[PDB]
Order: structure tokens, then C-alpha cells, then sequence
């Protein structure tokens, strides 16, 4: 079980239930974000100094996908149903096989939409995802 | 409308097929169950293709079918798998005498003189008429091998046992033991000595020595392999210490054959192979060189052109790996490894110039080794 | 039917009846973006979360265009009448027809306006356009 | 009707109704490029592809022409017309008899002009034209 | 079943269907070329490495084409379906039956176009091809 | 043992346990080139100076193989292995006898992959590895 | 409510492994049949036979795209094993006698199934 | 060159054969009593007919 | 009309099948197992003269 | 038989098209049901006129 090259054959992500498959290309598909510093320290006008440490465990993620993948479709399909006035949650979960560095999340809801730019070649579609929680898994295999 | 099929055919069928991979030599397996729709006395001897057109022997007898089916299971496959007849026969009228099996023999060389590995097994087993063969296959340009499937080889003190009584003296037959009711010649002989091409570069299998069979199991024991294989643990090979066979043992999960098929003490299978596949060559290429050309006369000039022949073989083989290169191992300088010498037939008188039969040409080798063993020493300072 | 390459040779856009024809070089020619995002998320100072949906489904949409082409007519034309005091709906609506991505409106209104730059060279014309509800179609070919 | 070998005595081209005859000596005296590439394939960080097609027909031709060629004074009256003010279409079309392999324009317009060099012999002088449309011929005869 | 001498006249190659005999003289007749880089090393400031593979499985195809050759029709005709806009695949494969080295695909676009250049002798004609997938043979008779 | 004269006949590398036969033509078969530079000085505005030396242990090899070489048999197969998602080191070694100059490494990878140009003659096959550590032998006989 | 033991036929014979292999059959045909039509002949050579061996090798590549074939990984260890493999035979040797006939001998296709879920098992061990 | 003769390969071995032989009679010993007929002895040639391909056949075996 | 329009000099224009052509403008027959009867050909292993009546009938298998 | 199928056919959420209606037991199994050589023949009249189907449904009759 060496720990093998990185590769993105080895990366799952699952937006509830189904895979993610058309994905732009560039180093950066799949980014997720925390939502706050994790903490602020405080050092008054005479030197001591005091830590503050925050309780806003959340996450925000952004995907890239082809104006052709079906997730996209999946995506436009939720973004309607949120707008009629339906409201759950939708879990969507990714890791690593190589590391088991990741994250899962239980109810994510959709923030933003992308722009549709039809030009004259493809252009990405960036989706936008907030949860309320955000637990990352422990790369046990470093 | 019409269906597709009447320009095209396409099946679907469940079955394993292997690819074709020409060899050297075919074997034979010869026992005393006969069909008797093709095999009765009149075709002592039978080609096929594949395990399909295996129809006469029955799908189940120990004989055929139980050793085919492993001949024929090799990763790359062997061909045109020979079928004989010999020893229809019981052994003889009276067993205890041999001379029944040796005349049964030398019948079925007449119908066809094709095969090069003779198997026999499920019958034939450790029979003390058996003996015969080894006497036969020798002055003989084939191989022959027994395996025999249980005896006392466990023990290297006994000497009534087939590698025992001979051991060292016999150049040209090996014993492939295991335990019961695995049939195990088919699975390296013609499966993997046939499919062996030597006219590439590189392709010489010295070894024999590491290389699995098709579908096997192992045996068991630690120093009861020693008795058996006759081999000394590190210093070589004692023909003393132990009889002189195979047994396909296993050390990781990794199951392969082991002391690479000798037949005496340092008699390996693959220098047996080569010459074979030499003297072979060397014989077809000499009679392709009387069918086109009209006459040889006899004289140097006629002289050098039948050492045309074996002056190319040897440049064929030394391509191959199966001869030194040039250099003398005692000190590492400079020794041709082939000479060709011909003899002068200008002095040879007409009384012996009338018989058309030309003198002999000499050929020298220098047999080109391998590797069977090896030796770390790792000393460490601190 | 076979998800088949992408080309703009098979992108239909329809204002108020008559096609969009002269559009300018690059992988941007007509671009719509949404008017807010979709939703908030709210974490209090304890760690809970409330995530908030709005009701705004509205879209503008920036159209690039040659100096030379029969929509910059139309649509400096529609300018005129709105500055005249004629105000009417004009609905657009654009699709693709390899995945039937792209969306529609009903009533839009011009919202912006081009420089009329001269120069040595031609120069873009970009129309601003805004809709006060915007339906997108689910692409449903992937 | 056998397909003939290759010569220069059976390629025929028109600028604007006259012929062209005073043609340097070389490989290459009459060339033709398209504008840009016919697609682009984008493959994602995935391993999916998508290709695009653009919709770009045009093409440019170099002509290359001996100082002494009633070609060159027709050109350089065309491109002292077009200096003046006035601009104008004049079509350009060749073809060869061999194989009817060649292509056809509607409306042309001198974009580069001849370098004047006089030195001790004859120099080459190329023109270098350009088209908004360029419809090519089918090889029907192979 | 020895491994034979090298000769073009065992390499087959097959475009839709049809095959290609018209070939201009060269070593290099038709060249393939990977799209992308197999993987790329990034080795830190403290000295250790980490290896990254790719999920790019694509390639282009360079065929190299005498002005005379019924290939020639083919492809320019193909080249006129994809400009009308139809869209289609058209298969090729080729491989060399000495050694069973070679590839094959199952969707094409045509990519480039050659240059139609006259002269005074015949040139070549080259086509530009591309894949988003691209299968090689292993060659199993070394 | 006087140090005898350079022969290809001595030197011996070996690729994941088989050894390397098929090279082409040319005074460079085997090439090793380090990652980066060994250092960098740098000068300031003064003129005092300093030195950094990197930590960077890297090394790449090109070998070229004729289009029928078992090497390529088996790199050609590794190659889809790496494809199909298995990643693993395949340790590559190669020294000269007459002067133990060479090196060694633990796990290599395949970087690049060679172009299938079939043409009129044979032509090469280069591949490109990449290892994170490189340890080169030091020659004791000079 | 939805449909359960998955259209069996026997112990372990699902239908859609049926259904795949019927359409890669009437694929071929069909492939095949477009191939007489377009080109004038096919010659009784190596240069004919590739160039019919060529419809499926391209079906192949186009199902296993789909997800009917195994991703050439060999199950038993997980390492490198082809999924598919085509084998052609060699017309140099036959003879003119069936040479007349105008019927070409057989390709060969090697598969490899890719398999699916029907249950799962979870474990769930706690340890306070 | 058009197809309709085969490539100087025999089928049964796919060894070297001529594809087409052309024989000609000598006319040095043609008496004259026929050679004031003013007409020529008989010119022989060999074909190789070039197959085609009418049916095709394939196996699919499927190891799952 | 197909077999007058070939021209026989140029290169790799043999014509050896006219065994998959389509007409100018005509319909098809129709019958399964009663092709074998007219055409006298065999499914599969060949085509036997025995068995049928060596003919054309212009047939469909797909809307080809 | 026929429209209580077919309903439930063309009632899947995406619809197929084309729906084939067969003839093929017309007769009553056979003179002698107890002997299904009617049944076969009848099934290998259906063939000749058009094989363009890949499903067999028997239904509201012939059952078990």
C-alpha cells in the first residue's frame, strides 16, 4: 500500500447519489472553501493577548463542468426545483482513493449559477455549493 | 425482410482459446486404450488440431483426455497434439520380460517418424517392463520422460526405485514425480519445450528451471526435496545425495518447477533441446541443398558447399544465446567459440570415391551456461 | 443522436421575431447572467445554520454585435422608442441545439447602450438587455 | 478521360475577368490558406472530450508575380483604387483541368503589397489577397 | 512466423471505411502524436516528489497526401459536410501487420486543411485529424 | 585491469528486471539530465555574494527504441497500465563496465510516449521517465 | 414498488448481459453489411482481412465507452490483463481450393464482462 | 495494376510464383512450307485470377 | 448501366463483386428461406448448385 | 389480449414507438393440443414475412 502518484482516475465525488463526471480542465475543479478564520487573536495596548476561537463549522464548495456533462443537468434540474419552492438537502461527498483526504457533507444547497456564454467554443459552468456542516475526513494513509 | 446472417456469420460462445505459437517438437502419448474407429493397428500414430477434435478418446479416460487437457492448457498454446498406440499389449504375455515392449516399439516408428517427446501416464507407472524404453530412447534422436506418481525417493538410500537404479548413466530421460493423479509431463514438455522458437535472437531457455506450469498444485516438505532433485543446498549438485528429478515447488505464493529437468548430474533439459533443434536443422537444410541444385560433385569445391550449411546453422545458434562468445572463461582472452574443419578429399583414392558417400565434417561448440543460483554477502560497518 | 461536437453553427437566438446574425469575434459573443444569488447562508455565533432562498428569478443578458449588422439596427431602432416613450416587452430567447441548453423571456428591455467608437478598425457593439423573469430549459440531451 | 499527369499548361486562373501569365519560378506561385483552424477538441480534467467548430470560411491567396507582368499593372491599379476611396469586390477563382481540384471567391480585397527591389537581376513581387468567403471545388476526377 | 523486414507495403490503414493509397514520399507519411504530456514530477523546496498522472487520453493524426489521390476526395468532401454542419465521427485505424503496432479510433473531426498551392511541380497536401480517445495496439510479435 | 576503450558492448541497463536490446542509431541512445541546477549565486548591489544549493534530487531519461524492440513491447505495456489506473515505480538502473560511471533509481514513471510515424523507412521511438530520487554511481576505475 | 431479482434466465444469467451482447452482435452486422455497400470489393487478402477486422475493432472500443466491458484489470490481482482482444487469422496459407469459395475464414473476440451490485454488507462496529 | 490479376504470391503457401507467364514459340525450325502462309504460330499466357470476398465470419468469445 | 460505366485502366478499379450494387430505380422481393431456392446459395458454407437456381433478385436487408 | 398490453406497454415514462402486433397462433395450438409440432410450424410462418422484432410477449392467453 505505497502511497502512489496522485491522479485524477482516483478522485470520487458524489452529489446525491450520481457521479460527477464532466469536469473543465485546469488545476482547479473542485475547490471547497471554509466559510470563517478559524480563530482571531486579540493582544492589547500592554502585551497580553487572547485567542478566539469560532463555533461556524461551514463550507462552501465551486465545480467546473463541460456545458455538455450530465451533472450539469442534474445541477439545472435542482436549481429549478429550489426556485419552485422546494427545499432539501442533496448530500454531496468527495475524497481521494490515494489518501483519503476529503470531505462529506449532509445538506448542501445550491448558491450560486453559472453564466450561459455560448461564443465560439466551450466555456466552463461554475456551480456554487453551501453547507451548513462540513466534515473533513483524516488522511490516514499521509 | 431477410436477416443479416446472409453475408455475414457472427456467434457468441463461452470457451478459453490460446494462441497458435509454432514450436520445435511434437510428443506423443502412448498407452494401451485404443478406439479402435481410428487407432487399431492401422494408424498406430494420430495427429489433431485442438482439444475439440478430441473426439475418439473418450472425454473422461485417465490416459488421454486427463493428460491432453493439461498439455493443452498452456498460457500460449502448443499444436497438433500426437496420439499412439504402442502398447496396446498388456506389457507382454510375460510381464516380467520386456522384450514384448521394446518389439512393440519398433512398430509404430514405421508408420510415422514424427513425434520428438513420448509421455506416457494413467498406465505405465513405475511397470517394471518400462525399464525398456530407457534402453530404447537412447541411440535414438528423441526425449522421453516418466512421471512417475508415488515410490520411495523420499529415502536416498534405496536403489530399487526407477531414478535410483538409474541415476547419472541415462543422458536423454528425466522423471517428473509428484504425487497422485496429476498429470504433469504434458504440462511443461511440448507446452512449454515446444513453444520455443530458436531461429530469434535472445530466445534461448537455458533454465527450464523457473517457469510455471498451465493448472497445478504443489507439493510439500523442506528437506525431503534434497532426497529428491538430488541437489546440495549451496555448495551445486550431489549425484550421491539424492535422485536426480522435478516436482514444481513453491516458495512464495509463486508455485514453478524446480532443478530444471536434469537427467544426470549436471545434464540440463535445454542443452538436450538445442542440439536436437541443431542436428535437426542441419538435416533439413542438407536435404533441401540435393533437391535444388542438380549434382554436388565431388571434389573441395563440391566439399565446401555441404560446409555451407553447418557454417550457417552455428552463425543462426550463437544469435540466439546457445554458444559462447569467443571468449576462453579460464583466462578471458581471445578463443573462437565454433571451428567447421573439412577434410581434403584430393587424396582420397577412387575405390573409395565410387561409393558417393562423402567424408565427415567436424563442428566444435562451446556450450553457453546460466544461472541457477546466487550469492550476497552484505557485510555492514556501522 | 449522438451528443455531437460544438459549434455555433447550430446556436438560434430570436429577438422579437428576427434572428441575431452579426456577432462579434470570441468566446463571448452572447452572454446572460442571473440577477442575485440563489441563496444566504446565516451561522450564528453558537454554531447553528439557516440558509435563505430568494424570490428574485430575473437574468440580464449582454449581446455583442459588428458595426455592421441588421440587429444593430433593430435594436437601435427599440432604443429610439423607449426614448420616444413606447414601452413594450420585445421577448428574446436563445437555445443550442446539440444539448437544448439556453433559456427564454418574455418581456425584456433595453438597458444599456454601445460607445459609437470610430478608429482605424471595427469596433464591438455591446447591448445590455434585462428581463424581469428568465426561464431557462433543462438541457435534456446531456 | 484518364487522369493526366500534373503541368502548369492546364491550371487556369481568373482576377477579376482577365487572366494571370507572369508567374515567378518555383514550387509555390499561387497559394492559398485558410483563415483559421476547422475545430478545436478540449478534453477535461476528467477525461472526457468535446470538440468545436467554428464557423470562419474564409481564406487568403498569394500570388507571386515577375516585374514584368500585365497582372502586376492590373493589381497595382486595384490597389491605387482601393488607396483612393473606392472599394469593390473583384472575384478571383482557379482551378486546375486535371483533376478540377481549386476553389472560388465572390469578393476579394488586396490586403498586402510588393516590396519595389531593383538590385542587379529580376526579384520576385508578391501580392497577398484575402476573402470573406472561399468556396473550394470537389476533386471529381480524383 | 519470423519477424519480417519492414515494408509500407504491410501497413494498412483504413478511414471510414475506405483506404488510404495516396501517400507523398517521406519517412513520415502518417505520424501520430499524443495530445498531452503522460504525467508531470513536482519535486518541493525540502527535496521530496510527488508524481501526477493524467486523464487526457487523446491524440492527432498527421496524413500526408499526394494532390492526386482519391483519399484527397474523400477527406474534402468530409471537410464540406462538417462546414454545412453536420457532425459525424468517421472512424480510423491503422496498424502494421509485421509487428500489430498501431491504433485505432472511433470518432474523428477533421481538424486541419491543406494549403492548395500549384507551382510548378506537385506538393503535398496535409490533413490535420483528432480524437478524444485513442486506443494503441500492443504489439505482441515484438 | 587497464581502462580499455569505450564500447557499447560494455555497458548494461536493465528496466524493471529485463534488459534494454532495441536502441537506435546515434552517439546518444541513453540520456540522463538532472531536474534543476545544482545552485544559483546571487550578487548584490555591493558585491558581496551568496550561494544556494537546492535539495531538488531529480533526474529524467530519454531512451530511443526501434520500432521493433521487445523494450518497446514492454514500456508499451506499461504505459497502458499507467492508463488504466495501477501506479507503480518499475526501478531503472544502467551502468558502464570499463569505468562504473552510471546510476540507479528506485521508482520511475513514464513521462512521455513516443510518435507513430510509419512513412518508407524505420524511425525512432523516444521514451521519456521521470524518477524523484537518482543516485549516480561514483566511477572508481575514472 | 419496483422490479426485483433482476429479469434472471437461470442461477446467475442476468438479462442486460443478454441485451448488451445482442446489440454488439446487430451492431457488427450492420457495420459489416455498410462495408460491402460503400466499397466496390474486398480482396481475399491480409489487406481485405484487417480491413474487415477493423468494424470490430471499433465496436469494442465504442461499448466499452459504455460500460459493458471490464477495464482492463485483471480481478484475481488487480494487475494489468487486456480487456478485449481481436485475432485475425492469417490468409497467406489457405489454399486456392477454398480460396474460391468467397466465404473468409473467422475473426476471434475476447470480452471481459463488467459486472454490477445487487446487495451491499455494512458492519457497523461500536466501541463506546 | 487495376486488380483483376493476383500478387505473385501462391495461396497455397504464400511463397514466391509468377503471376503471369508469356511463352513464345520460336520460329527458327517452322518449315517453309507453313511459313508462306503468312501466318504467325500461337503466343501463350498465364493468368492468376484475383479473389474477392462475398461473406465474412466472426467468433466473439466473451471470458467475462 | 453499372457494368458499361467502368473503366477498367485505371488503377485499383476492379469491379470483381457486382455483388452489392443498388439499381437506379426499382423495388424489392420479398421472401426469407425462398432466396435460396433462387440464387442457389448456401447460408453459410458456400454456395451449392445443387440446391437452387443460380439468379438476381435485387434484395433488401436493411431499407438498403 | 392486444390493447390491455399495449396500454401498460406505451405507458413508461420515456415511450417507445413501433409497437408490433404478431398473428402467429391463429389456429388454437393445434388439432391436437397435446402436441405442440402446430405451434412451431405456426411460429415458423411468422419469420418469412418480416423479421424486424427482438421481444416475444404472449399474453391474456397461451398462458402456462
Amino acid at each position: 500500500m505505497a502511497m502512489k502518484a496522485y491522479s485524477m482516475l482516483n478522485v470520487t465525488a458524489t452529489l446525491d447519489g450520481r457521479r460527477v463526471i464532466g469536469l473543465m480542465d485546469g488545476d482547479d475543479a473542485i475547490t471547497t472553501s471554509p466559510g470563517v478564520d478559524v480563530g482571531t487573536m486579540l493582544v492589547g495596548a500592554d502585551g497580553s493577548w487572547l485567542f478566539s476561537q469560532t463555533a461556524d463549522k461551514s463550507a462552501t464548495v465551486v465545480i467546473k463542468l463541460k456545458p455538455n456533462s450530465p451533472t450539469h443537468r442534474q445541477l439545472t434540474e435542482k436549481w429549478m426545483a429550489q426556485r419552485a419552492g422546494r427545499l432539501v438537502g442533496f448530500p454531496f461527498d468527495f475524497i481521494d482513493s490515494a489518501s483519503n483526504e476529503g470531505g462529506t457533507g449532509a445538506e448542501f444547497f445550491i448558491q450560486k449559477a453559472p453564466d450561459d456564454s455560448k461564443g465560439n467554443n466551450a466555456v466552463v459552468r461554475e456551480w456554487t455549493i453551501v453547507t451548513g456542516e462540513w466534515t473533513p475526513t483524516i488522511p490516514t494513509l499521509l | 425482410k431477410l436477416p443479416y446472417s446472409r453475408v455475414t456469420n457472427v456467434t457468441l460462445t463461452r470457451t478459453d482459446n490460446f494462441p497458435t505459437r509454432r514450436g520445435f517438437g511434437t510428443q506423443l502419448i502412448l498407452t494401451h486404450t485404443a478406439v479402435s474407429g481410428q487407432v487399431d493397428a492401422t494408424k498406430r500414430t494420430k495427429l489433431y488440431a485442438s482439444l475439440a477434435e478430441v473426439e475418439a478418446d473418450y472425454p473422461a479416460n485417465t490416459s488421454v483426455y486427463k493428460a491432453a487437457l493439461s498439455a493443452f492448457s498452456q498460457n500460449p498454446r502448443p499444436i497438433r497434439l500426437k496420439v499412439g498406440y504402442a502398447a496396446t499389449p498388456t506389457g507382454g504375455d510375460d510381464a516380467a520380460k520386456k522384450a514384448d515392449f521394446i518389439t512393440s516399439l519398433g512398430a509404430i516408428l514405421n508408420y510415422d517418424q514424427a513425434f520428438y517427446q513420448i509421455t506416457l501416464d494413467a498406465a505405465l507407472r513405475d511397470q517394471p517392463y518400462l525399464d525398456g524404453l530407457v534402453e530404447w530412447v537412447e541411440a535414438q534422436p528423441k526425449i522421453a520422460m516418466i512421471d512417475s506418481n508415488a515410490a520411495g525417493h523420499e529415502d536416498p538410500a534405496n536403489t530399487t526405485v526407477i531414478a535410483a537404479r538409474h541415476k547419472g548413466t541415462v543422458e536423454r530421460t528425466a522423471v517428473f514425480y509428484h504425487t497422485d493423479s496429476t498429470e504433469y509431463l504434458a504440462a511443461s514438455m511440448a507446452a512449454y519445450m515446444s513453444t520455443r522458437v530458436f531461429d530469434d535472437a535472445n530466445s534461448a531457455y537455458t533454465l527450464k528451471f523457473k517457469k510455471a506450469p498451465g493448472v497445478r498444485a504443489i507439493d510439500k516438505g523442506s528437506a525431503v526435496v534434497t532426497a529428491i532433485t538430488g541437489f546440495v543446498e549451496q555448495t551445486g549438485q550431489s549425484e550421491s545425495a539424492g535422485h536426480c528429478a522435478n516436482t514444481l515447488i513453491d516458495i512464495g505464493d509463486q508455485e514453478f518447477l524446480v532443478e530444471g529437468s536434469t537427467l544426470t548430474q549436471n545434464v540440463f533439459l535445454d542443452e538436450i533441446h538445442a542440439t536436437d533443434w541443431i542436428i535437426a536443422r542441419t538435416e533439413e537444410e542438407m536435404l533441401s541443398l540435393f533437391l535444388n541444385n542438380d549434382r554436388v560433385p565431388f571434389t573441395d569445391q563440391g566439399m565446401q558447399q555441404l560446409a555451407s550449411v553447418p557454417r550457417a546453422i552455428m552463425q543462426l545458434a550463437a544469435r540466439a544465446g546457445i554458444v559462447a562468445l569467443d571468449l576462453n572463461p579460464l583466462t578471458g582472452a581471445y578463443e573462437p567459440a565454433y571451428t567447421i574443419t573439412v577434410p581434403s578429399v584430393f587424396d582420397i583414392p577412387e575405390s573409395q570415391r565410387k561409393a558417393r558417400i562423402a567424408p565427415a565434417i567436424q563442428v566444435r561448440f562451446r556450450y553457453a551456461g546460466a544461472v541457477h543460483y546466487s550469492v550476497i554477502n552484505y557485510t555492514m560497518t556501522f
